[PDB]
Order: C-alpha cells, then sequence, then structure tokens
C-alpha cells in the first residue's frame, strides 16, 4: 500500500477484497446507511496478506 | 517584515491563538479522520511528515493565494494537495486589493 506505515504484504489472489468491499457498498446504499468508513475499508481491504 | 500581502510565514507556528490553544493533530491520524469538514472549519496542525513548498515571489501587488485547494479526499484517506504561493507586495492602501 502507498501508505507509510502499511508494510504489509497485500495478496493479489483469491477473491479480490474490492469486489467485497463494492457489494456492501450497494448494501449499505440500499438501507440508506452511510459508506463504509476511512477506517473500515483497510480493515476489509488488508485481510488478504501474505 | 517583507511586507507581503497576507503574508503566509510565522517566525514560530502559534500554540494559542486568541487566548485559545490550537489543535495539533499527527498525519496519520489527520489521514483517518471522517469528520475534516467539521474540523477545518477551526485550524489544525500536521506535524508527523515531511511538507514540501514552493513559492514564487512577484514584485507587483496581487493577492497571495495558493494554487490548488488543499484538500482532497479518497476512499482510503485524506490527504493535503501540494503546496505552491503566490507572494505578493503589499501596498496598504489599495481597497480592491483588500476586499478581493
Amino acid at each position: 500500500d502507498t501508505s507509510f506505515i502499511d508494510t504489509r504484504k497485500y495478496c493479489t489472489d483469491g477473491l479480490s477484497p474490492r469486489e467485497i468491499q463494492k457489494a456492501l457498498n450497494r448494501q449499505r446504499a440500499y438501507y440508506d446507511r452511510p459508506e463504509l468508513t476511512i477506517s473500515e475499508n483497510k480493515t476489509l481491504l488488508s485481510q488478504s496478506i501474505i | 517584515r517583507f511586507g507581503f500581502r497576507d503574508s503566509p510565514f510565522c517566525t514560530s507556528l502559534p500554540r494559542t491563538i486568541m487566548g485559545n490553544d490550537v489543535r495539533r493533530i499527527s498525519y496519520n491520524v489527520f489521514s483517518m479522520m471522517e469528520d475534516i469538514d467539521d474540523v477545518i472549519s477551526e485550524g489544525f496542525i500536521l506535524y508527523d511528515a515531511y511538507f514540501n513548498f514552493s513559492y514564487d515571489i512577484m514584485t507587483t501587488d496581487g493577492v497571495t493565494r495558493l494554487k490548488e485547494d488543499i484538500l482532497i479526499v479518497t476512499d482510503t484517506g485524506n490527504d493535503i494537495k501540494p503546496i505552491h504561493f503566490y507572494i505578493y507586495f503589499e501596498n496598504r492602501n489599495d481597497k480592491k486589493l483588500r476586499y478581493e
């Protein structure tokens, strides 16, 4: 990741975390809930690691 | 000292303004805050990273201003755009430039 602190090695295999993020964001749109937080984004996006 | 119009240089960043303390935010924490719009309504100090800046001094008078907007917000985090200053000298009695 482009961040300074984040030295984790994000994996590129499996079901991409971006696809899950888009699915949840569409789900939150229907219920009129706010979209995923900045802090919640990389909790989801960094689940796939090497 | 230099007679700039609305000069953007401070001798040292003030910890108190008009008797009130100034919020100090680390850059990494600043990249987290969702409610930047509410926060920026008052000042804050970013101090946890190296901030590059370039400035051009123009001899004529003009309204000192930044080249782009300060903020840029994305889904991953918030950031500060490149800092460029258009610094002009000041004539105190120019009403039109004071208004602008």
